[PDB]
C-alpha cells in the first residue's frame, strides 16, 4: 500500500501521518527531517586574492635616454623621467650631468598568498534538495536516506521511500556567490575582465593554477626625487584585502528561515523554504487487519492538565472497553492538536494517558484509538515564558 | 587561533521580544540575526548595556562574544 503525504520543509520537527489502507487497522507513522540539505551546482568563474605591485630595479641609462615597450601585463605602467641625476653612497651613479634617464617599471600578477588566502566567484544554478527522514516504523526509529528529486527510491525495512519532488528550487543563494574559506556570501561580483580598481575583483584568475591573470589596479608611476634611486607611485590598495573587511556578514547569519550554511562543498543546512512530498510504499506484513486488531467500545476522556505551547504541554486521560490484548495506534482527527504518541498497548477494561500539543486556549478535539474516535474537551492556559529556546 | 569568551548575560522575556543586561570585562561582539529577511545587525559592547531584540515567528539567533549562538522562538 502507497502511502503519499507532505510535510514543511523543516529540520527537527516530527510530524504525524494517518495510514488508512481499507479493510486494515490505521497505522500511524512519525516522520522527522533529521537534517535538510540545500546542495547548489556550482560553475567557477574565477579566483581573487591579494594582488602583486611588481617593482623591479629602475633602468637608469646614464649618458642617454630609455625607450618604453608595451608589454602585456596587467595594470603594466612605463615612464622614462629625463634630466635625472642620482646619487649613490660613494657620490652621482651617472658621468654625465644633463643626458641621463630613468625608466620606471611596475605591474601587478597574483601574490604567493593565493594559494593560501583566496575568494572564489561561482554561478550557482538548481538546487538539490537531499533529508534523512526518520521514520518511527513498528516501535523502530529508522533513517532513509534519498535524493529529494522524486526519482530516488530508497528500501528500508521492505518499506519504499520516495523523497521529493522540492517544491522550492531556490536555497539562501542567489545566481552569482562568492566563497570565502568556511562563508559564503551572495554577490553579483563584476564578470571576468570587468574588476575595477581597489575593489573585489581588481585581480582575477580563471583556476588558482592559472598562468595568465587580469589585472586593473590605478597605477600611476611619479617622477623619483632629486639624486634618489627609488620608484614612486601612487595606487590602488588590494581589493580583496578591502573586500575582506567590507564583505559584512556572510549567509550564516544573514540567510532567512534559520539557514546554517556550510562549505566543501557548499550547502544550505536546515533552512525553511518550502515543503517535502513523502511517498511510502508499505509491505502487506506490516498492517493488520481490523478483526486481528482490537474493539474499541465505552470510551470517554478527560484532561485534567492542559497550557496550550509549541511543546505537549496538555495531558489527556482515555478510559476504554477492548475486546482483545494488542496494540493500537493513536491519532487526532483535529487538526489543531497532534498527539505525541502513535502506539499505545491495550489491555482490557482498562485506560490509557496520551501528551498532545495545542495554541487554542479552547481544545476540542477527536481521538482514534485503533478504528474507534472519542472525543475530549480541554480548557489549555497560556505558557510562562513568552519566548523559549527550544 | 586559540581564543576565549565572555560570560552569560541576565536573560529576561517579554510579548514577541528578548531583553539582555550584557556585562563585559573588555570589549565583546555582539551580533544578531532573524527566517526570509535576516537583518544582519552588530555592535561592539564596551561597557554595561541594556539590548531589547525583537523575536520573530520565524526566530532570532544571538552571538555574544565568542560565546555558541543563543536561539530564540515565541511560544504560540
Amino acid at each position: 500500500y502507497e502511502h503519499v503525504t507532505v510535510i514543511p520543509n523543516t529540520v527537527g520537527v516530527p510530524y504525524k501521518t494517518l495510514v488508512n489502507r481499507p479493510g486494515y487497522s490505521p497505522m500511524v507513522l512519525e516522520m522527522e527531517l533529521l537534517s535538510v540539505t540545500l546542495e547548489p551546482t556550482l560553475s567557477l568563474d574565477y579566483i581573487t586574492c591579494e594582488y602583486k605591485t611588481v617593482i623591479p630595479s629602475p633602468y637608469v641609462k646614464c649618458c642617454g635616454t630609455a625607450e618604453c615597450k608595451d608589454k602585456n601585463l596587467p595594470d603594466y605602467s612605463c615612464k622614462v623621467f629625463t634630466g635625472v641625476y642620482p646619487f649613490m653612497w660613494g657620490g652621482a651613479y651617472c658621468f654625465c650631468d644633463a643626458e641621463n634617464t630613468q625608466l620606471s617599471e611596475a605591474h601587478v600578477e597574483k601574490s604567493e598568498s593565493c594559494k593560501t588566502e583566496f575568494a572564489s566567484a561561482y554561478r550557482a544554478h538548481t538546487a538539490s534538495a537531499s533529508a534523512k527522514l526518520r521514520v518511527l516504523y513498528q516501535g523502530n526509529n529508522i533513517t532513509v536516506t534519498a535524493y529529494a528529486n522524486g526519482d530516488h527510491a530508497v528500501t528500508v525495512k521492505d518499506a519504499k521511500f520516495i523523497v521529493g519532488p522540492m517544491s522550492s528550487a531556490w536555497t539562501p543563494f542567489d545566481n552569482k556567490i562568492v566563497v570565502y574559506k568556511g562563508d559564503v556570501y551572495n554577490m553579483d561580483y563584476p564578470p571576468f575582465g570587468a574588476g575595477r580598481p581597489g575593489q573585489f575583483g581588481d585581480i582575477q584568475s580563471r583556476t588558482p593554477e592559472s598562468k595568465d591573470v587580469y589585472a586593473n589596479t590605478q597605477l600611476v608611476l611619479q617622477r623619483p626625487a632629486a639624486g634618489t634611486v627609488h620608484v614612486p607611485y601612487s595606487q590602488a590598495p588590494s581589493g580583496f584585502k578591502y573586500w575582506l573587511k567590507e564583505r559584512g556578514a556572510s549567509l550564516q547569519h544573514t540567510a532567512p528561515f534559520g539557514c546554517q550554511i556550510a562549505t566543501n562543498p557548499v550547502r544550505a543546512v536546515n533552512c525553511a523554504v518550502g515543503n517535502m512530498p513523502i511517498s511510502i510504499d508499505i509491505p502487506e506484513a506490516a498492517f493488520t487487519r481490523v478483526v486481528d486488531a482490537p474493539s474499541l467500545t465505552d470510551m470517554s476522556c478527560e484532561v485534567p492538565a492542559c497550557t496550550h505551547s509549541s511543546d505537549f504541554g496538555g495531558v489527556a486521560i482515555i478510559k476504554y472497553a477492548a475486546s482483545k490484548k494488542g496494540k493500537c495506534a493513536v491519532h487526532s482527527m483535529t487538526n489543531a492538536v497532534t498527539i505525541r504518541e502513535a502506539e499505545i498497548e491495550v489491555e482490557g477494561n482498562s485506560q490509557l494517558q496520551i501528551s498532545f500539543s495545542t495554541a487554542l486556549a479552547s481544545a476540542e478535539f477527536r481521538v482514534q484509538v485503533c478504528s474507534t474516535q472519542v472525543h475530549c474537551a480541554a480548557e489549555c492556559h497560556p505558557p510562562k515564558d513568552h519566548i523559549v529556546n527550544y | 587561533c586559540r581564543v576565549p569568551k565572555a560570560r552569560n548575560p541576565t536573560v529576561t522575556y517579554g510579548k514577541n521580544q528578548v531583553i539582555m543586561l550584557l556585562y563585559p570585562d573588555h570589549p565583546t561582539l555582539l551580533s544578531y540575526r532573524n527566517g526570509e529577511e535576516p537583518n544582519y545587525q552588530e555592535e561592539w559592547v564596551m561597557h554595561k548595556k541594556e539590548v531589547v531584540l525583537t523575536v520573530p515567528t520565524e526566530g532570532l539567533e544571538v552571538t555574544w562574544g565568542n560565546n555558541e549562538p543563543y536561539k530564540y522562538w515565541p511560544q504560540l
